RNA sequence: GAAACAUCUCAGUAUCGGGAGGAACAGAAAACGCAACGUGAUGUCGUUAGUAACCGCGAGUGAACGCGAUACAGCCCAAAC
RNA sequence: GACUCGUACGGUCACUGAAUCCUGCCCAGUGCAGGUAUCUGAACACCUCGUACAAGAGGACGAAGGACCUGUCAACGGCGG
RNA sequence: AGCUUUACUGCAGGCUGUCGCUGAGGACUCUCACUCCGGGAGGAGGACACCGAUAGCCGGGC
């Protein structure tokens, strides 16, 4: 039979309808008054969190992060530039807001490592994402066969090197075939043309 | 100059002389779906758009003759070289 | 007044001093920042790629 | 070119800033839970460096000592009041509603409780005209008819120092001393006296503006100079 | 550079911000598409090829599948119960 | 964030440059501003055509702006045959 | 190279429509988001404004 989780999931397919709609219209009011990064005791979207690796366990942390909506906040050129490079308004960043969120979170918790993140809505001027972080030093995690992998040294600052899930997707690594000639194994090894 | 609306002449399709009717080529309408149309949309961005930033040329003092010759029997038309003519009016 | 020799006479102000962190006489005692190692501005040591030829 | 003077201003550097650290008080109406029972005595009359007009030191019944925007005719010893029931005399502050129409008011609040915004310069005064349960109309010193919340507090009387503008500065030095007490760069060089690079009116073999002086409202900073969105110019007709 | 120059080119180069390791990254197909009764995770090397593709269709720019090699390795959750 | 511990007797933006006698005529062009029946005026949504969808073509509505009208020269300037 | 402009091409900026935030009953009411004033209670404003996106106009300010 359906899991209880499936209901949380099925409700979030349309955050603008039903009870969830009224829930958001309410939460966001408190959210808009919270800070850039807020640690929260429980995931707002349980199905999604667990689906992404979450676990009600010691060393597993979650924090909601809000980032501004829109294009790049860019400064107009202060020296000679050909028309092509004189833009300001339409320039957008190559890293998506969800990735900016994962990074701001990880910096808030210097000892933790980003495991994954998911969207929890947006109002007219900002987006909120809940990031799941892990304490690579807690034995509760060092002894977990499903998460201890994030304890290895080579997983340090994984979010800053785009090893996150949203990182790899944003790096154009989803497709294993056509279209990923300039993305795999890395953007940089491909001359940064991806 | 003046020009007969109809007259006998060679029909390249029938391969035999027949009465043709002369009409001025009316411009067909563009679809905006040709390859060039997609390149304009694709290649236009921030700053100058290269070729797509250029504007219409000018005019020659007199234009050449742009006509269609329709074979009165088979109904098929053919084109011919044109010649400079300040004005062209048909007779009947 | 000439901007040359005559304006050289008022130069008795101390700015750049021996740096507590790198030992170079680049610690601006008024700004409290080392122009050489970045002490007082950066936890990380001051360093730029333009300090050497691009392919080296 | 180079940024024009109007642009250097915004950066808020020393040259353009006001000598705030030399200012006495941020004149604002007192707050009263209600009742109006608040009253105090004028202890002194000081000079206000920020407004070139007198200000009054006042001690209230609850120990609070604060400078106040003094109207004309207030002297040491006098007792002033602040509240809904305050007496209707010069120097007292009460909401427009409790104020009788046709009475000169000063230091009027835009939003009730904001502390006073309108009519606070030397000798000026607002004019309460219409009352209502909803709107209290006041005629500001500019001549405009301002619709206001009757709950907006205001002081009775005209501001002190009236007529300050009647005497001419006579000499640059006097202007200098006044200018030094304000957030203003002075003296003023005419744009037409500058180089093209420095101002849209600069350049030429003789002094005259390049184009016409009336500039569009939409003009960008760096170009909005001269007669801004003038509806007309000159004195004729 | 295009014998000017704006797209293009120089070049995702120089330079800047953040960060890992002894190597990084990638990686067990919602692949390929010599179309098959076929191949079978990923890097890399040789080639495919200056080919296809781009481009004031100017100057210029420029892959991939496959193949021959190197080395090979395959697994764990979420949910159902 | 400056102006601003400021509020039109303010402060901003310009021109002229103490006093004295004065400062004519011109709103066609250009600028600014106000108005505007009508005309013109983009995109979204909407209607028609087209396409089992889509590209695309047309229509209706019409913002600021423009046409048109007015004000204005101590506004740019003009004051002849 | 600096400077100019009704040189060519663009880029900021201002104005304006539209979409999102955004809700209840071609003109209108409301309050619950949102904004602002108030120490608070509460007041004003209010689906507009702000902000994000886009479209047209102006645009040697660059
Ligand atoms: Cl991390
Ligand atoms: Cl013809
Ligand atoms: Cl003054
Ligand atoms: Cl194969
Ligand atoms: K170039
Ligand atoms: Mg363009
Ligand atoms: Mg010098
Ligand atoms: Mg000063
Ligand atoms: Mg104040
Ligand atoms: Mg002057
Ligand atoms: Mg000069
Ligand atoms: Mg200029
Ligand atoms: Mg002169
Ligand atoms: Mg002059
Ligand atoms: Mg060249
Ligand atoms: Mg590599
Ligand atoms: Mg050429
Ligand atoms: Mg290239
Ligand atoms: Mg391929
Ligand atoms: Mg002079
Ligand atoms: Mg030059
Ligand atoms: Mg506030
Ligand atoms: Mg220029
Ligand atoms: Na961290
Ligand atoms: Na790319
Ligand atoms: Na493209
Ligand atoms: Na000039
Ligand atoms: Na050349
Ligand atoms: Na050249
Ligand atoms: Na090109
Ligand atoms: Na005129
Ligand atoms: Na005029
Ligand atoms: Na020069």
């Amino acid at each position: 039979a359906r899991s209880a989780y499936s209901y949380i999931r099925d409700a979030w397919e349309n955050p603008g309808d039903g009870q969830l709609a009224e829930l958001q219209w309410q939460r966001q009011q408190e959210w808009r008054n919270e800070g850039a990064v807020e640690r929260i005791e429980r995931p707002t979207r349980l199905d999604k969190a667990r689906s992404q690796g979450y676990k009600a366990k010691q060393g597993v942390i979650v924090a909601r992060v809000s980032v501004r909506k829109g294009s790049a906040r860019k400064r107009r050129h202060k020296a000679g530039r050909r028309s092509k490079r004189q833009g300001v308004t339409r320039i957008t960043r190559r890293k998506d807001i969800q990735r900016v969120a994962e990074e701001r979170a990880s910096r808030t918790f210097p000892n933790l490592r980003v495991l994954n993140s998911y969207s929890v809505g947006q109002d007219g001027r900002q987006k909120w994402h809940e990031v799941i972080l892990i304490d690579p030093n807690h034995p509760a995690i060092q002894n977990d066969d499903d998460l201890s992998w994030i304890c290895a040294d080579d997983q340090a600052d994984r979010v800053f090197r785009g090893l996150t899930g949203a990182g790899r997707r944003n790096r154009g690594l989803s497709g294993k075939g056509k279209g990923s000639e300039k993305t795999r194994p890395s953007l940089r090894s491909n001359g940064g043309k991806g | 100059m003046q020009m007969p609306r109809r007259f006998n002449t060679y029909c390249p399709h029938c391969n035999e002389h027949q009465e043709h009717e002369v009409e001025k080529v009316r411009s067909g309408r563009q679809t905006g779906m040709k390859w060039i149309d997609r390149q304009r949309e694709r290649n236009s961005g921030i700053g100058n758009d290269g070729k797509f930033s250029k504007v219409p040329g000018g005019d020659k003092p007199t234009k050449k003759t742009d006509l269609k010759y329709r074979c009165g029997e088979c109904g098929k038309a053919h084109l011919r070289e044109g010649w400079r003519a300040g004005r062209l009016e048909f007779q009947e | 007044t000439g901007a040359g020799t005559p304006s050289q006479g008022k130069k008795n102000t101390t700015t750049h001093t021996k740096c507590r962190r790198c030992g170079e006489k680049s610690y601006h005692t008024k700004k409290k920042v080392c122009s050489s190692c970045g002490f007082g501005k950066s936890a990380k040591r001051r360093d730029y790629e333009w300090q050497s030829k691009a392919g080296e | 070119g180079r940024r024009i003077q109007g642009q250097r201003r915004g950066r808020g550097t020393s040259t353009f800033r006001a000598p705030s650290h030399r200012y006495k008080a941020d004149l604002e109406h007192r707050k009263v839970e209600d009742g109006d029972v608040i009253a105090g005595t004028v202890v002194d009359i000081e000079h206000d460096p920020a407004r070139s007009a007198p200000v009054a030191a006042v001690e209230f019944e609850d120990g609070d000592r604060r400078l106040i925007l003094a109207p004309e005719g207030v002297g040491v010893g006098d007792e002033l009041q602040v509240g809904v029931s305050a007496e209707i005399a010069p120097g007292n502050t009460l909401p427009l509603a409790e104020i009788p129409e046709g009475v000169p008011v000063c230091n009027v609040e835009s939003s009730p409780g904001d502390g006073g915004k309108f009519a606070r310069a030397s000798g000026v005064n607002a004019q309460l005209l219409t009352h209502d349960r909803n709107v209290a109309v006041v005629k500001l010193p500019s001549g405009e008819m301002k619709r206001l919340d009757p709950q907006c507090r205001a002081t009775i009387g005209v501001v002190a120092g009236g007529g300050r503008t009647d005497k001419p500065f006579v000499k640059a030095g006097n202007k200098h001393h006044k200018m030094k007490a304000r957030g203003t760069k002075w003296p003023n060089v005419r744009g037409v006296a500058m180089n093209a690079v420095d101002h849209p009116f600069g350049g030429g073999g003789r002094q005259h503006p390049g184009k016409p002086k009336s500039i569009s409202r939409n003009a960008p900073p760096g170009r909005k100079v001269g007669d801004i969105a003038s509806k007309r110019t000159g004195r004729g007709g």
